[PDB]
């Protein structure tokens, strides 16, 4: 069950990370550094480490939605699943 | 009876009017009654219209045969009767005929056929409205299956006991059960619409539930007795019920418990695998065969042509679509992560072509689904289609905006970055095919509501605290939109662990106190209450999600059976094949059988229903309540008899 | 706790309805007008609380209630007399009485 919820969390996290990195940095030459910025910060920012370009104001809004979905909707569901599949 | 000294039909009519069946069973039907010719059928006709189940059964048991009794004229007289309980057949006839009928209008079988075709659905075509029957009815017999018409008559006129009696006699029991369930449900909806007395709208649902339960029990008995014949019974074309399988009738009736049964799941899996025999390990070998055409011939096919037979299996089409979608997603990520040129790159053109092909395929699908406005309403009934339309339109406006001046180019790139989130999220629909990822996605969808109902209160408290703190700390702010940002921002980041005691004047010391109260309320009470709510509303939600997923397997299988072989990115070739052919379901939907197999299946179903009824009666007569009641009655009777015996004194 | 909360909310619906039925039409920000027009009328529930009825309808309602209570008592008695415990007890008593009577019958010997 941990693995399944990890799969879903990875999908959502990659979506948010790619969207934010694409919005903020528009002039990046193709390099392997791009493949690291889409996973690193969105993964560290769900464990309590929370912190002009055109349309830069959408980043805090999508960040709020991402935190409210990943840190609330899925974690509590995982808790419920662990709770109700325990006796057997 | 013996005082009248009249003929047997007169005594029988008296007993029929009194609704006393045992008197007729004992006194009337005796050794050599010498019934006049035509008397028994007249008594059967009289007993039908008065709703006497016991007398109809008794007359059937003593020589009356429905195959000779029932004609077109007698059925017509049955449909126009008045000496019975209330029914809503006349209102349905009026609605179908749009109220043009004169008062005391004489109903005809064509009107009943129109009512049935209106009630069943869209593709239904009743046997009454076909050309052959209309020709035979204009120039004026026999009914090959009388019990079908008798059961339909009993269901439409709302006589439940007669319907249950006619259900167990004759062939095609499951088809009759499913059709009756659908008709009762549709009539309940129609009566609830036109402001009826509202007892009808809660008795017709009871009738529908009874018929659905009977169909499920009969399917369970058939599957227990034999699996291959049960699966063959669920697929053969029903000639008498507008050319549909039992599965399609179950799906149109929205009967979730019938599809969720194990037999239906095995049949749908065997449809999903197509012509391939592989059952122990699929998926990885399917994509192996997709990538390696030499690996295709090393597989096993059920009884040159192997490649064409392989590409038409639904599972191979599904995996091809999944691989194409994953490739498109990778190209989308690549074109949004790197710098954008003045003119689009090759991968951007691939993405645009894929989106255009998907859009035109969706519009072709909505254009092949009669009246234009009705297909739109049916196709917009799903949230996925609406989201696809919104995403495609937004992507089109981005494409229009992207090929313009530099600020418009930046705005188009931003709209692409925003739009990629939906195409990343939509992988959950692909995951719904998996046996475990479907129910969890449905469960998340159901828990969204409980999440929102606490998001509301969290917003209320958060806005209160933010306004209080911002008003205390900053007293000389000119009215600007910056004020509307400090209300929500910091108090929202402070509940996710980003609490800054350093970043928090007259009365400035109240800010830490209200901050402590706000943290203790928001991050302790509401969160744990939400956890408790999610915990205690989980079992029913997961069972419902499992049932709904098992029901939607059929729709997914049919959707990928209708799908063309090529994936959307290169669907252009087959999108112009039907254009030239316009001016120019052997299995996976039905299963055509011959006459001998049809007769064998009918006898099998009859044996199953007889066995099921016998088992039910045997189970009922051996339960504790029945034994206790019968023992009490016999003990009381014996006590009275023994009191009578001891009362006498010959001494 | 949730069952108790549901019950209490369903109970308090009535008080909320009566509270908003009594209140004046105007909202508090502009209630000053109805707060001074009521002063002048001092020296000058057709439905929503009750329902005044006629006499014939009153007779009909009384007969309906009497039929309902009679039916309810008859149904309760019929349900009670068919339960398993009652049948077991009555059967045991009748079997014991019958056994005593049959012992008396077989006790006599006219042979
Ligand atoms: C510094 O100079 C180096 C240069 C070499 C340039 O290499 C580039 C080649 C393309 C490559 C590997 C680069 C950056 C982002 C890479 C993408 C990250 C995305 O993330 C994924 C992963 C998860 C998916 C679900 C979504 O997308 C990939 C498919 C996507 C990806 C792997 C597609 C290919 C991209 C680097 C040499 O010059 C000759
Ligand atoms: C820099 O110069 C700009 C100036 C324009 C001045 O615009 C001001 C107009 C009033 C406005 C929009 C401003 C600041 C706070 C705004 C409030 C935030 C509050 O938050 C809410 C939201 C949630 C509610 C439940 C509580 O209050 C709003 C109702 C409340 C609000 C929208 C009421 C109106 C206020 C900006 C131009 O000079 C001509």
């Amino acid at each position: 069950d941990m693995m399944y919820f990890v799969i879903i969390m990875l999908v959502v996290l990659m979506s948010f990370g790619v969207a934010r990195q694409a919005i903020l940095f528009p002039n990046e030459e193709p390099s392997w550094k791009l493949a690291k910025n889409i996973f690193y910060m969105p993964y560290w920012m769900i464990y309590g480490e929370v912190f002009c370009k055109t349309g830069a104001w959408i980043v805090p809004a999508i960040m709020a939605c991402y935190l409210l979905v990943a840190n609330i909707l899925l974690v509590n569901l995982l808790i419920a699943v662990f709770n109700n599949t325990f006796f057997e | 009876l013996k005082g009248a000294n009249a003929s047997a039909p007169d005594q029988l009519s008296l007993a029929l009017a009194w609704n006393r069946v045992d008197i007729a069973r004992s006194q009337i039907f005796i050794y050599g009654q010498q019934w006049p010719v035509g008397s028994l059928e007249q008594a059967m006709l009289d007993a039908l219209v008065l709703d006497r189940v016991d007398f109809v059964k008794l007359l059937i048991e003593n020589g009356v045969s429905m195959h000779r009794f029932l004609t077109i004229s007698r059925l017509e007289e049955l449909y126009n009767t008045r000496h019975g309980p209330s029914n809503t057949l006349y209102h349905l006839v009026r609605d179908v005929k749009k109220g043009n009928l004169p008062p005391d209008y004489r109903i005809s079988l064509i009107d009943i056929g129109l009512v049935i075709e209106y009630l069943m659905g869209g593709a239904y075509r009743c046997n009454y409205t076909r050309k052959r029957f209309r020709t035979l009815y204009h120039n004026l017999n026999h009914f090959p299956f009388p019990f079908h018409e008798l059961m339909v008559w009993a269901v439409l006129m709302k006589r439940q006991k007669m319907a249950l009696f006619f259900w167990q006699h004759g062939e095609e029991a499951m088809a009759k059960a499913l059709v009756a369930c659908k008709l009762c449900k549709a009539m309940a909806h129609e009566a609830s619409e036109n402001d009826m007395v509202d007892d009808i709208s809660q008795e017709l649902n009871h009738n529908s539930r009874d018929f659905g339960q009977l169909a499920v029990e009969l399917l369970d008995q058939s599957y227990k007795q034999d699996e291959q014949l049960a699966m063959k019974l669920l697929t053969y074309e029903l000639k008498n019920w507008s050319n549909a399988t039992c599965l399609q009738l179950a799906v149109a009736a929205k009967h979730r418990d019938f599809i969720a049964h194990t037999c239906s799941q095995m049949l749908l899996t065997d449809m999903w695998m197509g012509r391939l025999r592989m059952r122990k390990n699929s998926g990885l070998k399917v994509i192996l065969g997709i990538l390696l055409p030499p690996s295709i011939l090393s597989l096993e096919f059920k009884n040159g042509r192997k490649i064409y037979e392989f590409y038409n299996a639904p599972i191979v089409k599904f995996w091809f679509y999944t691989l194409a979608y994953i490739g498109y997603l990778m190209l989308f990520n690549y074109i949004v992560l790197v710098k954008m040129e003045r003119w689009p790159s090759t991968q951007e053109w691939i993405v645009i072509s894929y989106i255009f092909t998907l859009g035109i395929e969706k519009m072709r699908e909505i254009l092949m689904s009669g009246k234009l406005l009705q297909k739109v309403k049916v196709w917009l009934q799903e949230y996925w289609n609406v989201t696809d339309l919104i995403a495609i339109l937004l992507f089109s406006v981005g494409m229009i905006l992207r090929l313009q001046d530099q600020p418009f180019r930046s705005d188009g790139r931003v709209i692409y970055c925003v739009n990629i989130i939906y195409w990343y999220i939509r992988l959950l629909d692909i995951f719904g095919v998996n046996k475990y990822l479907g129910p969890y996605v449905m469960m998340i969808g159901k828990m969204m509501i409980d999440m929102m109902y606490f998001v509301i209160i969290m917003l209320v408290v958060l806005m209160s605290f933010g306004v209080a703190r911002q008003a205390i700390l900053f007293p000389n702010e000119e009215p600007s939109w910056k004020l509307a940002k400090n209300i929500f921002y910091m108090p929202y980041w402070m509940i996710y662990g980003e609490v800054f005691a350093d970043q928090i004047k007259t009365g400035a010391w109240i800010v830490p106190a209200i901050m402590a109260c706000y943290l203790l309320v928001a991050n302790i009470l509401l969160v744990n209450l939400l956890i408790a709510v999610f915990n205690n509303t989980f079992f029913e939600v997961k069972s419902i999600s499992n049932q709904v997923w098992k029901f939607q397997r059929y729709q997914l299988i049919m959707t990928f059976h209708e799908r063309p072989v090529l994936p959307p990115p290169l669907i252009i070739f087959s999108h112009m094949t039907m254009i030239f052919q316009h001016v120019c379901r052997d299995y996976g939907l039905k299963l055509f059988i011959t006459d001998d197999e049809l007769k064998k299946v009918h006898d099998f179903e009859e044996q199953c229903i007889e066995e099921y009824f016998r088992e039910k009666d045997d189970r009922f007569n051996s339960s504790n309540d029945e034994r206790i009641r019968v023992t009490s009655e016999r003990v009381e009777n014996m006590s009275m008899r023994l009191e009578e015996v001891n009362e006498r004194e010959h001494s």
